[PDB]
């Protein structure tokens, strides 16, 4: 493919978006301006991403191309690349490519990015043995037998129907792998990938992690959204710094106790009632413990490096163990049983404070947390100690804003009324309980919410 | 107020990251997901305004991902917004401004 006479750019590059790009690459001022083969020979790299290109017809004349970026376009047919054998890197994620047969003879390729396309058949990749980086996630690939000979791969992903991982067996140079969202259960082959440093395997059907036992070079592991219960194997992975085990069925955290290099640990949406095994994980800056069965959190008291902590959707009454976590910047404990927030006054650098659906009646301990930018105090609820039923029965309102002033009730049950500080009822006969609600917008620092709730008053 | 039921950690990504791309940054979450199915989306710089698609979000899972290596000297921060809409077509949260900082 060679230009033998000065030819208009728009007659070489037929796609109108690619002609416009090439006009600029080639230093011209009109897409009808003529160019020669020596003009086209000057083009060794091409960054043509994000331009609405449908066809790359004309690339075939760019005889000196070594690198291309056609990502984020509308490419289908990639036939024009077939004879650009000097190509060593291709970026073509986010297109509509199905047939990659044109890539089969580009044997000098070391990097190939094809994620988010319409690829099913990867058999043309068999002869690309020089590949060290290959991205195939967000496709409809179900068979990786074509990858079996790509023994220089260091970075790899694929998707989304690859259940048989056996073809990875000889890819011992793999350092970074992502097999997320492939409905994979059997990860036994991974034991062979002894140089693996990062394994991402979210949203699969993994229950047996024993194959990871000998993968002691792992520093990053994500098994978020699987069916894990027994995590005993993880005790061997002492180089782990970033571990995600969220959305599983884990109860026994003892295997994690010796993983002292962990800085990020995600355990949300499990079956944890005992975090005593986490007490020695002092390098932790991020810890997620939401959606468990926690009550006692006293083991968290030594984790002084924590800047991000989730505890929402537990059964915690005593939040006080967070008082020593003075570096905390974001704290989330919506849906717990906390009434006493006195200890939070110690979290002077808190920015995000999410404390809705607790039993909080008094905001005064939060008054000085002026670095707050995001706040949540909705839907509190508690039951007062019982009082005696009388026809003209009154109780003191105990709901206090950040200023210390009482918050007037929004609603009062059984036709009751309010005048500060008493809520008074007029009941016909005996009733076992009355109630009231409150709803008050409030800002602390720059964080805004509605401090609201429902107070139940039993009558004996 | 603005926080609503959002659960988001601070987001920073080193420049010149090694593949494979796309890479998961954080899993954006709204606890309105306890009331019904929620669908996540992102708008702004690096999402639907230039450079488009540098950051993407997986609609059902909330996984915020980066699609390519970053360069601090080229863009040092991205100002994005996360959105959460129910299966009955209504926003369940106010959109949250997320500042992504590109580090060393
Ligand atoms: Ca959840
Ligand atoms: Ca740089
Ligand atoms: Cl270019
Ligand atoms: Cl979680
Ligand atoms: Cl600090
Ligand atoms: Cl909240």
């Amino acid at each position: 493919a060679t230009i033998t006479q000065d030819t208009p750019i728009n007659q070489i590059f037929t796609d109108t978006a690619l002609a416009e790009k090439m006009k600029t690459v080639l230093g011209k001022t009109n897409v009808t301006d003529t160019v020669s083969q020596t003009d086209l020979d000057q083009v060794t790299t091409l960054q043509a991403d994000r331009l609405g290109i449908k066809s790359i017809d004309g690339v075939e004349y760019l005889n000196n191309l070594t690198q291309i970026n056609f990502s984020n376009n509308q490419l289908t047919d990639i036939t024009p690349l077939k004879n650009l054998t000097k190509l060593v890197d291709i970026l073509m994620n986010n297109n509509q490519i199905a047939d990659i047969t044109p890539l089969a003879n580009l044997t000098n390729l070391t990097g190939l990015t094809l994620f988010n396309n319409q690829i099913t058949d990867i058999d043309p990749l068999k002869n690309l043995t020089n590949l060290n980086r290959l991205e195939l996630s967000s496709n409809t690939i179900s068979d990786i037998s074509a990858l079996s000979g790509l023994t220089s791969l260091q970075q790899l992903n694929f998707g989304n129907q690859v259940t048989d991982l056996k073809p990875l067996a000889n890819l011992t140079t793999l350092e970074r792998l992502d097999i997320s969202s492939n409905k994979v259960s059997d990860i036994s082959v991974l034991a062979k990938l002894t140089n693996l440093e990062s394994l991402i395997a979210t949203n699969n059907q993994i229950s047996d992690i024993t194959p990871l036992g000998i993968l002691t070079n792992l520093d990053e592991l994500s098994l978020n959204g699987n069916q894990l219960k027994d995590i005993g194997t993880l005790a061997s992975l002492t180089n782990l710094t970033d571990l995600d085990l969220a959305n599983n069925q884990i109860s026994n955290l003892a295997p994690l106790s010796g993983l002292t290099k962990l800085t990020e640990l995600k355990l949300g949406a499990n079956q944890i009632s005992n975090i005593s095994p986490l007490a020695g994980l002092t390098a932790l800056t991020n810890l997620e413990l939401n959606e468990n069965q926690l009550e006692d959190i006293s083991p968290i008291s030594n984790l002084k490096n924590l800047t991000y902590l989730t505890l929402y959707f537990n059964n915690i009454s005593d939040i006080s163990p967070v008082s020593s976590l003075t570096k905390l910047q974001r704290l989330f404990f919506y849906n717990n049983k906390v009434s006493d927030v006195s200890s939070l006054a110690n979290l002077t650098n808190i920015n995000w404070l999410s404390a809705g659906h607790n039993q909080i009646s008094d905001l005064t301990p939060l008054a000085n947390l002026t670095r707050i930018t995001q706040l949540g105090l909705n839907d509190q609820a508690w039951t007062n100690a019982p009082v005696n039923y009388k026809a003209n029965v009154s109780i003191p309102n105990t709901v206090k804003n950040v200023t210390g002033a009482l918050i007037a009730p929004a609603t009062i049950s059984d036709g009751g009324s309010y005048t500060e500080p008493d809520i008074t009822w007029n009941l016909p006969s005996y009733t076992n309980e009355v109630s009231y609600t409150f709803s008050q917008p409030v800002t602390i620092g720059k964080g805004t919410t509605t401090f609201s709730g429902t107070v139940t008053q039993p009558l004996k | 107020g603005p926080l609503g039921s959002w659960v988001i950690p601070p987001i920073s990504c080193p420049e010149n990251e090694k593949g494979p791309f796309p890479k998961n940054l954080v899993q954006i979450k709204s606890n309105k997901d306890k009331e019904g199915k929620v669908f996540y989306s992102i708008t702004g710089q690096g999402a639907d305004t230039p450079p488009v698609g540098v950051f993407i979000i997986e609609r059902e899972t909330g996984w915020l991902k980066v699609t390519e290596p970053l360069d601090r000297e080229r863009i040092a921060t991205y100002t994005l917004f996360s959105h959460a809409v129910s299966s009955n077509g209504n926003a369940v949260e106010d959109p949250m401004e997320i500042l992504i900082t590109v580090t060393d």
